[PDB]
């Protein structure tokens, strides 16, 4: 026969190689294809559609509906944060569960730009002015508006537009971020403000929601595909 | 304001086949070389082939309605004894006869049905490298349906309750057959247990309709769920 | 102003960005000839108008169930083997400029739901299809420990979707978000989704109707209704025989 | 008995390569990994074995770690495996680069945390030129087979 | 199959072959290099460099 | 004569042959718009200087973090999560006719210092991050037992250069000798050196300098004082927000 020398890796089964092997129903007629709706190509695809923060996960809200409602009322102006969560897609509890983190968490390197976008569920009466923060890290985390105002930033009339739209740009020392909580990798914090404050007129609710939604803009790619903490099996 | 940065990063390892292309355990077969008077030992073994004895490739699968691929099969094959006061045994020699919804299946280790005339069969060598087959897109539909969202019948009236009652979700849409699987080898003094673990690859892969993700155990090979209905853990509004 | 048939409707959603379509000829199973009633079952339909309150979970229909009752398309469908069809829904809630509340609605393909016991896919041929009426969803899952006289129904929670998974990611699906400061309807046009050409429409549910608060009602002092508007579309019909009666209650 | 076993990947475990590869501070390079499996008898008295089969899955950071032989993470449905089988060659696969930089970095003269004002002395503290640069999983092995009398 | 036949050799790990190996993790997009400054291609650049010598290795 | 901004000084090693320069649009990882200070922050800044003694056993400090405190470079340094800069060193150092000795001025990319402890990677930040006053190497090593208050700290031993090699080959760093006999000052451009495009500077230290006796200082009677000089060079800033406030002693 042809010499052969067998290298070091034979016999192993490596379960990511990519070998050819005997198919077991030769000659079989397979079934085309039809032109079905929603086909996905990448993974990224799903990561960038918007999906529902569950941005409440107090003792009372957290694995409710209530977990994804954040409550703005009408009181007086103040300095203090609505809402407050760490840029960390895959691992930030608020960020972890969403489609967006539940594909990082089966990669462990993530880079690109994040969307934020908020949704004001008051009345149509209801008027006011927030403050959407980005503060990349390295800094205490913005405890007021004074803070939050000198990272990124953007101003959002409620009155105006019921969405807003904040794009949190890739800042990065490393080229990628790990999917994991780490601090040489920590991606920064996202903090709301009250700009001036919600006002209604009179019989109007003085309590409302906001939605939060969280999604990857196009420049967004992940990498070393693991498999996820998100699912388990007993026995 | 940004600055111009000349991108490079690609999306390559996120491509559904990449996101697939991985042998994931769906099953652990256990067999026994063992005389056959024992009544302990199961000399032969029937899986029916499902990827929803696991849950690793379920959830990833689950992640979409509908799916296209082919299938590499890779059968991974250990053995022990199991007391070691009666002499030992010589090389083992597996049969995995795939059965096909209809054909025959086995009734004992040794009847007619693994002549195997008609039904693939591997016969694989203890030590030999993991075995290994390939399978095309064999569904009887355009698409495996990870999701079927009604019945096999539909009862019709004037019929007993017993009558036209299916399982919910439960289609011939994802019937492939089983695998039987036996130690050729006549039994040894001393019995002999084995174990084949089944790794799926889906290749060539589209899939269609992206949906959320499990978010809860698994419960049955449906959509249904009982326990562990809290995944969320607690974090204040405003804590970082 | 969308017109189909005899019916007329005076913000939109194209599922997949694929419009309804009838089979290709490159893509039809069945040989035999087609039955396409066209404007005489492909027409807008008004469901049974719920209410929805400060306590409400959410609401669900199933397609083409919820429309089994509805005239000629009804007809059709229980007269024929098999049935394919798209639709557009018409989600309408209307309110003052003083509410507050918003709804989502999502078009699931394959909407499987969650059972209420622990016999898995337990659920009976006539819970799993209410028919118009649909159903709602839950805050909690119970168990159903009748053991003599089960239910067999749904138990679809509301922040699992009804099927084990966060609602929050549900905006992956086609949706629309009805906001009652922006907007009082929504409209999806869902082209026909499943692994087949064309399949049997009594057997098998091909789209489910979720519409779940978002935000619940609130008003300053309230209960508004939501009424929903299903047109089916590129309606294709074969395997006609005697008609199918289903077993119901 | 230790059924399985996790191992943080690292090269300086053992000092030979170490040195080798610190004679830079940065490096950038595919890396070849071959496993080179022995094994013996532990006593005569409780009968013989057959032929092992090694699981050796790589867990990437934040991947779940196994915490008992048969758990549910070695499906290893997304962590590459190598399944080798006792007796054929020491088993090999191929990594390339993969560092979050564009280099790895043998020294890092720095800290992951800044520690700030305000903050507790636990709070900040982080080890001395301790990055996740060099974060790059672990291996856990396992013999697959069940075990025998000895 | 194709007749073949192993040689001497076959099987054996030498640690200064270079032999292929199935990737691990394929389609993997690596981050690409930057300029840094001091690159070295030879260890004999090293060797070219002047260093100190311990001339005076007394006891003390 | 050098001019960097409003700042002139009146032999030369430019580390690795490669001049400091800006992110290329190609290298640059940060999306947002970098602050370039240029001469406000690039210039020379002089540190407190130091006295070289017939005992003397060597001196380090490490760059950005010498430079922390330097008006508007430690402004922007502790403004933005990210931060590059190259750097111009110019040691000063002027004897007699009649003095000798020999400084060897290195700059180390990545200069990690060994600890005083057997806690592996012990030195805690503020000991790490001494300033502008930097530390000494010395002549032996004292390992810390206080196990209450350990101190933490850097014990860089002289003949092995601080880090466990061989001080003589300190030399492969870019380097520059200053001989009493021959020169007076040594000028050293540094390029930023490190595995990635930019980092952060208060996290990390892109350079070190070690400034070593080779010839201990003597005179026929001594100390003399050396004097460092030095201008952060292309600088990049990214990041901006609230000021980082490190804690300190
Ligand atoms: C030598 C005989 C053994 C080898 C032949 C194995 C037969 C495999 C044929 C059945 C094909 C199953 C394909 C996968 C089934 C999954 O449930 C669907 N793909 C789900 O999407
Ligand atoms: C089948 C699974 C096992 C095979 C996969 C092994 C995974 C290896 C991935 C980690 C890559 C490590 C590369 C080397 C690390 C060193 O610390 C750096 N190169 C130092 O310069």
């Amino acid at each position: 026969g042809l010499p052969v020398l067998n290298t070091p890796g034979s016999n192993q089964y490596l379960t990511a190689d990519n070998y050819q092997s005997p198919c077991a129903i030769p000659e079989f007629d397979v079934t085309p294809p039809i032109d079905i709706p929603g086909e996905v190509r990448n993974m990224m695809e799903l990561a960038e559609i918007d999906t529902m923060i569950p941005l409440n996960l107090t003792n009372q809200r957290k694995n409710t509906m209530d977990m994804y409602r954040v409550e703005l009322n009408d009181a007086a102006h103040s300095d203090t944060p609505i809402l407050c969560f760490s840029l960390s897609p895959a691992s930030d509890p608020r960020l972890a569960h969403t489609m967006l983190g539940e594909i990082l968490n089966y990669y462990t390197h993530w880079a690109g730009s994040l969307k934020f976008t908020f949704l004001f569920c008051g009345s149509m009466m209801a008027t006011g002015k927030l403050l959407v923060s980005y503060a990349p890290p390295g800094a205490e985390a913005p405890k007021s508006r004074k803070e939050a105002m000198l990272g990124t930033h953007v101003i959002w009339d409620i009155g105006l537009q019921s969405s807003c739209t904040m794009v949190v740009p890739w800042i990065s020392n490393t080229t990628y971020r790990l999917t994991i909580n780490d601090s040489f990798t920590e991606g920064g914090y996202i903090s709301m403000f009250y700009q001036t404050r919600v006002v209604v007129p009179l019989s109007t609710p003085r309590k409302m929601d906001i939605l939060g939604f969280v999604s990857a803009c196009n420049d967004f790619s992940v990498r070393l595909l693991r498999d996820t903490t998100h699912i388990s099996q007993e026995a | 304001q940004t600055r111009h940065v000349i991108q490079k990063r690609t999306r390559s390892e996120s491509t559904v086949e990449s996101f697939f292309a991985r042998g994931a355990c769906v099953a652990i077969i256990e067999v026994d070389n063992d005389a056959p008077t024992k009544r302990a030992s199961k000399l032969f073994s029937v899986w029916k082939i499902t990827y929803k004895d696991t849950v690793q490739l379920r959830r990833k699968l689950e992640f979409f309605t509908y799916s296209r691929f082919d299938m590499e099969l890779t059968f991974v094959v250990t053995s022990n004894y199991t007391d070691a006061n009666n002499g030992h045994a010589l090389n083992q020699v597996y049969q995995i006869m795939f059965i096909p919804p209809g054909a025959p299946i086995p009734g004992k280790w040794n009847d007619y049905t693994w002549q195997t005339s008609s039904n693939p069969s591997v016969f694989y060598t203890y030590g030999a490298p993991p075995a290994r087959i390939s399978v095309p897109y064999v569904g009887i539909a355009n698409a495996y349906s990870h999701f079927y969202d009604g019945f096999a019948k539909v009862p019709l009236a004037g019929q007993a309750s017993t009558e036209g009652d299916s399982l919910y979700g439960a289609a011939s849409l994802n019937d492939f057959g089983s695998l039987a699987v036996r130690v050729v080898n006549d039994h040894n003094p001393t019995k002999l247990t084995s174990k084949i673990r089944v790794y799926m690859k889906p290749k060539h892969v589209r899939v269609w309709c992206p949906r959320p993700p499990r978010a809860v155990p698994y419960y049955g090979p449906g959509v249904d769920y009982k326990d562990g209905l809290a995944p969320l853990p607690e974090k204040g509004l405003t804590t970082y | 102003q969308l017109t189909l048939g005899n019916s007329t409707i005076t913000n939109s959603v194209v599922a997949y960005g694929r419009w309804p379509e009838y089979i290709k000829d490159s893509e039809a199973n069945p040989v035999d000839q087609p039955t396409e009633p066209d404007v005489a079952a492909c027409r807008f339909y008004t469901l049974d108008t719920v209410t929805w309150r400060k306590e409400s979970r959410g609401w669900w229909w199933k397609l083409p169930d919820a429309l089994k009752d509805m005239g000629l398309f009804g007809q059709n469908m229980f007269y024929h083997y098999l049935g394919r069809a798209g639709y557009t829904v018409h989600v309408q809630c209307n309110a003052s400029k003083f509410h507050q509340g918003a709804l989502g609605v999502f078009a699931v393909p394959e909407m499987c739901l969650a059972g209420d016991s622990t016999t898995h896919m337990f659920t009976k041929y006539e819970n799993a299809n209410p028919g118009e009426k649909g159903g709602e969803f839950k805050g909690s899952f119970t168990l159903d420990t009748n053991a003599t006289n089960p239910a067999r129904n749904f138990c679809p929670v509301d922040y699992l979707f009804g099927s084990g998974v966060l609602a929050g990611n549900a905006f992956v699906y086609p949706h629309q978000i009805i906001n009652l400061r922006t907007n009082n309807c929504a409209t999806l046009v869902l082209p026909y989704v499943n692994s087949l050409s064309i399949d049997s429409m009594t057997k098998h549910n091909n789209w489910g109707i979720a519409i779940l608060p978002l935000a619940p009602l609130d008003f300053a002092t309230t209960e508004i209704p939501i009424t929903l508007t299903i047109a089916p579309m590129c309606c294709e019909f074969n395997g006609l025989r005697n008609i199918t009666v289903p077993r119901t209650q």
